[PDB]
């Protein structure tokens, strides 16, 4: 219990700011080829009417 | 599904439909009960008499009428989360040791949460009593005060009457939570000695007054 | 202990709305439901897709693995299970075994790909609780969350627990893994989740201050985030490296809790299927509900975005699934 | 003044009909949790309904208003045929409801085994095919003219449109048909139902919602059926005596039940009303 | 898995019942097909019943000729001949078959038993090509017509007869190995050239190499090339 705790505390970490950053980085440069977040052409899709 | 392998998985998976709809027909045509309870009752009793594993699994038919009966083995005191998957079941069995006299009101707090149970509303619960005969002879040869656990029993009113008012104080004292909360769901007091064949058909008779009500509510007839 | 907490918050520069305020938000995102796969009896528990994200396989309560062709609406496999509550089902990275887990302490292991229809492979056995999560490693290792507070990495060649993770108070509810596939982490109802290092198997990071039982939980696609859902109607985004809570996913009109989580290919749209009928896409970054899927008759249960992130799979307790595209 | 009145009036059960019969048949068609297969019999019933209101119901007000019939004998046996068939459909979509009543708070065990899509489906299938073999036979064969051709010359004079004329022998097996043996059919099953509630509503206050709830149902089925029926049968036994207007009142006596079914049916139950 | 048949023999034209009992496999859950290999010819498809008998599937030439039934809880097969022919001499294989999205159809033959008395067209260019072990073997096909559907599937399958037994799939949608077949064999195509290569050569890679279309069920088998040493 206590060295769980101890082992958990001795850990590196990092500011919320560069996690922010860095997860910001990642959906701008795939929202590229996200057909859910931009909507694919009917004719690209196997999902079609 | 133009092409022919399309055609043949087309009609493969009408043939895994068709396995779906005679399941469905068995399926609809049965009951599904939970059987709750402690290790000093007798379910396991129970389930024997009528015919590390997580879940114990029961066909028992009465009528023509087929009855799933599910008693869940190895599991944690808590119950919040996996009996959520039974708020469909047709009723909850639930067994209690009479002779116990340390137990009882463990068994009446467990009953209490059963009952009062967010996703188990309008589901029946069916109280089987065992240990009848066991609470006979340990009512009439003393040595064990009632009044002592319960201070409320030498105030109560209804073999020797002293057993008949042991069992009846303890049906009240069972009824009395279920009375407490509740009009979607009923309770059903039984008293089951320690080997009944009539477990099968008072669980019928239950089961059918339980759906006979529901319809009845369903139609606004009640 | 309160160590941890003063380094969590000294880490805290900036919250991430802060940072993701000048940012153009994501528009109404309207999905459709463009295929209804239906057959199921009882109320849905869970599915997976596959990775060749056409296969699909779902557990229903009746005790019923049902394979479709998501493409076709075709029933590829029907496997009758031999308990009737299941909880739980994956389906293999390789596409050659499907698991399942329920109420029985049993992880089945279903064998696709036989010279003979589909058998089960193995029936690992070992665990207390009921099993409430599986996930597939590769074909020969498998990653089970339990309800004894328990997971389990198993060795499916063997049938023995390769190892065991403890920690959890609660019982663990779901568990997701990383695109390494070398951690998993676990949402358990101790209202926590734990971090697992699957080599050293011991928990390697906690995060908490998610008020109820966790109910779902999955990973950011870069790795380093995974966001968890409860019963208190509330989402969170946990960062590994802040090792904290980056943003809140959550309404006033919104009472009900999560079932079930899942992210997109890119990460920026967060799907929740929530307990009233009907499933929620927010804005990951900026905590915006966009977009509503709503078509089910009962209450969501499990959610699946395909690897390739065309379409998403919704199984309710209607016993129907909706692929919105 | 009287003819406007009487055309306003019969335009409102008209549109009442109308509206009340779509309302069901989209709530049922749309909504995939009202597909139980009780509830394929009162989808059914509101087609029939509907049916019933748009096929028959403008004719019937303009030759009850205007006293006369503006077509000729094709369009009037057409009328006529459609009029008994879907009057006698809904009688025994109303029994079928009743049936599966009884076997719903009867036999609950078995209800799901035995009330199932196949049985509901011959049920409508009966509902609808009976009523029409009866109707267009007995009317198209001049089975009801038959042995009556001097009462038929003297009626058309009379009622110079048409007229549902009935003979001795044919009124009687008409009555029977449509009226008696579902009608005691769901006399009778009802009743047990009422004791059946009664029984279980002192046995739960020990340890009425099925009155009124009965009442209704049974009173909203006679007072528009009874009356009709009765003069029907009674009125070829009668010499014929019956005032016209008496049978265009009741001819509107069964538009109203057409009108009151979905609303009794399917607007009295608080599920459906969540629904819809 | 084991489909062996029995019947066949001498037989005066104008007549017999050929019988594939299977030991190892679900028979209910396989399709199963009836195909024909001449001494002069190579393979030739006959007939095919689906896994519940819901589609049964003729070859142009004999249609009324020939019957095909099963029984699933004996798991056997049979095919009745009736007015058999002078062209009705070939050899009768068993072949297995399932058809759902990622299956191997065509993937287990029988051993077959002797019997002496609008398609679309497929031809193999080459009818014998002389190489050695250790070489790289490429053997040519064409089609009638695109044999590419819609869904993107190029419905060809690859058999290889090795003598003196029953033939084994090879290659199915020019993509696909077979499940025990060594990861030498490959295949390509554009929709009507089709090829299939060997980057080595072994001892049993010997044997007659046969190509199918399955787009139509009247099936195409192709003229076959013998992989001489
Ligand atoms: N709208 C009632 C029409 C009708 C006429 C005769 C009979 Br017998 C039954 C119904």
């Amino acid at each position: 219990l206590v060295e769980q705790l101890k082992m958990e505390a001795n850990i590196d970490r990092i500011k919320v700011s560069k996690a922010a950053a860095d997860l910001m980085a990642y959906c701008e440069a795939h929202a590229k080829e996200d057909p859910l977040l931009t909507p694919v052409p009917a004719s690209e899709n196997p999902f079609r009417e | 599904t133009l092409s022919a392998e399309d055609k043949a998985a087309v009609e493969r998976s009408k043939m895994i439909e068709k396995q779906l709809q005679k399941d469905k027909q068995v399926y609809r045509a049965t009951h599904r009960l939970l059987l709750l309870g402690a290790d000093n009752s007798g379910k396991s009793t129970i389930v024997k008499q009528m015919r590390t594993s997580g879940i114990f699994e029961t066909k028992f038919q009465v009528d023509k009428v087929n009855f799933h009966m599910f008693d869940v083995g190895a599991q944690r005191d808590e119950r919040r989360k996996w009996i959520q998957c039974f708020n469909d079941v047709t009723a909850i069995i639930f067994v209690v040791d009479s002779s116990d006299y340390n137990r009882l009101q463990e068994a009446l707090n467990d009953f209490k949460s059963i009952w009062n149970n967010r996703w188990l509303r309008t589901i029946s619960v069916i109280l089987f009593l065992n240990k009848q005969d066991l609470l006979a002879e340990k009512v009439l040869a003393g040595k064990s005060k009632i009044e002592d656990y319960f201070p409320e029993f030498a105030r109560y009113t209804t073999e020797d009457p002293r057993v008949t008012r042991a069992k009846y104080f303890i049906r009240d004292e069972f009824l009395r939570i279920s009375t407490a909360s509740g009009g979607r769901h009923y309770c059903y007091p039984h008293f089951t000695c320690s080997v009944d064949t009539e477990n099968a058909r008072r669980i019928f008779n239950d089961c059918r007054d339980i759906i006979q009500r529901m319809h009845l509510r369903q139609y606004e007839l009640l | 202990k309160n160590q941890i907490r003063d380094a969590r918050k000294a880490c805290a520069d900036a919250t991430l709305s802060q940072i993701t305020n000048n940012i153009d938000p994501v528009g109404r995102i309207q999905m459709r439901t463009r295929r209804t796969l239906r057959g199921h009896l009882a109320k849905i528990y869970a599915m997976h897709w596959g990775t060749d994200s056409r296969l699909l396989v779902s557990a229903s309560q009746d005790g019923k693995l049902i394979i479709w062709d998501s493409y076709t609406t075709n029933k590829v496999h029907a496997i009758p299970l031999r308990s009737s509550w299941v909880m739980t089902c994956a389906y293999a990275p390789s596409g050659n075994y499907v698991a399942c887990g329920g109420l029985d302490n049993i992880c089945s292991i279903y064998n696709l790909k036989t010279r003979e229809n589909v058998r089960v492979s193995r029936e690992l056995a070992g665990h207390t609780g009921y099993l409430s999560c599986c996930r597939f490693l590769d074909d020969n290792q498998i990653v089970t969350s339990s309800g004894d507070t328990t997971c389990a990495l198993w060795d499916i060649e063997t049938g023995q627990q390769t190892t065991t993770f403890t920690g959890h108070t609660g019982d663990v509810m779901s568990l997701s893994l990383a695109p390494d596939t070398r951690l998993f982490v676990s949402g358990a109802c101790d209202a926590s989740a734990k971090l697992w290092d699957v080599r050293e198997g011991m928990c390697r990071q906690t995060f908490t201050g998610h008020e109820s039982d966790i109910n779902a939980i999955c990973f950011f696609p870069n790795g380093n985030a995974f966001a968890t859902g409860s019963d208190d109607a509330t989402c969170r985004l946990f960062d590994l490296r802040a090792d904290q809570e980056l943003m809140t996913y959550s309404h006033d009109n919104i009472i009900c809790g999560i079932t079930s989580v899942s992210f997109s290919k890119s990460g920026r749209l967060l799907l929740a299927g929530y307990d009233d009928f009907n499933c929620n896409v927010w804005d990951a970054l900026k905590a915006d509900r966009a977009g509503v899927l709503a078509g089910h008759d009962n209450r969501v249960s499990c959610l699946g975005v395909t690897d390739d992130g065309m379409a998403v799979a919704t199984g309710s307790w209607d016993s129907f699934l909706k692929i919105w595209n | 003044d009287v003819r406007a009145s009487l055309y306003s009036l019969m335009v409102l059960i008209i549109l009442t009909t109308l509206v009340g019969n779509l309302i069901v048949i989209v709530s049922i068609s749309h909504f995939k949790q009202l597909h139980t297969p009780t509830n394929w019999l009162i989808h059914s019933m509101a087609t029939v309904d509907f049916l019933l209101g748009c096929l028959v119901m403008p004719y019937s007000m303009v030759r009850s208003a205007e006293h006369c019939w503006y077509f000729g004998e094709v369009f009037c046996k057409i009328h006529t045929s459609t009029d008994i068939m879907l009057s006698s459909a809904s009688i025994f979509h109303l029994s079928f409801i009743s049936i599966d009543r009884y076997y719903a708070v009867c036999d609950p065990l078995r209800y799901k085994a035995k009330m199932n899509i196949l049985v509901i489906c011959v049920m409508i299938f009966i509902s609808w095919s009976v009523p029409a073999v009866f109707a267009f036979g007995m009317i198209f064969l001049e089975l009801n003219f038959k042995g009556a051709e001097e009462i038929y010359y003297k009626h058309v004079h009379c009622r110079g449109g048409c007229s549902v004329f009935f003979s001795k022998i044919s009124g009687v097996l008409t009555f029977m048909t449509s009226f008696y043996i579902p009608g005691s059919i769901m006399l009778c099953v009802y009743y047990r139902i009422y004791l059946i509630a009664k029984e279980q509503a002192r046995l739960i206050s020990d340890a009425r919602k099925a009155v009124k709830t009965l009442g209704i149902v049974m009173g909203v089925f006679l007072i528009c059926w009874c009356p009709f029926f009765i003069c029907t049968v009674m009125d070829p036994f009668l010499h014929y005596i019956i005032p016209p207007t008496l049978n265009d009142v009741l001819i509107w006596f069964g538009y109203l039940n057409s009108t009151f079914n979905p609303m009794v049916y399917a607007f009295f139950y608080p599920w459906f009303r969540k629904a819809l | 898995v084991q489909l062996v048949e029995s019947g066949g023999g001498l037989v005066q034209p104008g007549g017999r019942k050929l019988s594939c009992s299977a030991s190892g496999f679900a028979f209910s859950s396989f399709g199963m097909h009836w195909v024909r290999q001449a001494p002069e010819k190579g393979l030739e498809w006959v007939a095919y019943i689906s896994s519940g008998s819901g589609t049964i599937y003729y070859a142009d030439t004999v249609k009324g000729r020939f019957t095909i039934s099963r029984d699933d809880p004996k798991n056997t097969l049979f095919l009745q001949m009736t007015s058999l022919r002078s062209e009705d001499t070939a050899m009768y294989y068993c072949v297995r078959s399932i058809y759902y999205y990622g299956s191997s159809p065509f993937d287990f033959w029988g051993q077959g038993t002797t019997l002496t008395v609008a398609d679309i067209v497929m031809t193999q260019a080459t009818s014998s090509v002389p190489v050695t072990p250790g070489e790289s073997v490429s053997i040519s096909c064409r089609s009638s017509k695109s044999l590419l559907h819609s869904n993107g599937n190029t419905y060809l399958y690859w058999f290889l007869q090795r003598p003196g037994q029953s033939p084994q799939l090879l290659i199915y949608r020019m993509s696909n190995l077979a499940s025990g077949v060594p990861d030498r064999f490959s295949g390509s195509g554009s929709g009507t050239a089709f090829t299939l290569t060997i980057s080595r050569l072994e001892a049993e890679d010997v044997g007659v190499y046969y190509c199918m279309q399955h787009l139509e069920y009247p099936l195409t088998f192709g003229a076959g090339t013998k992989l001489e040493l």
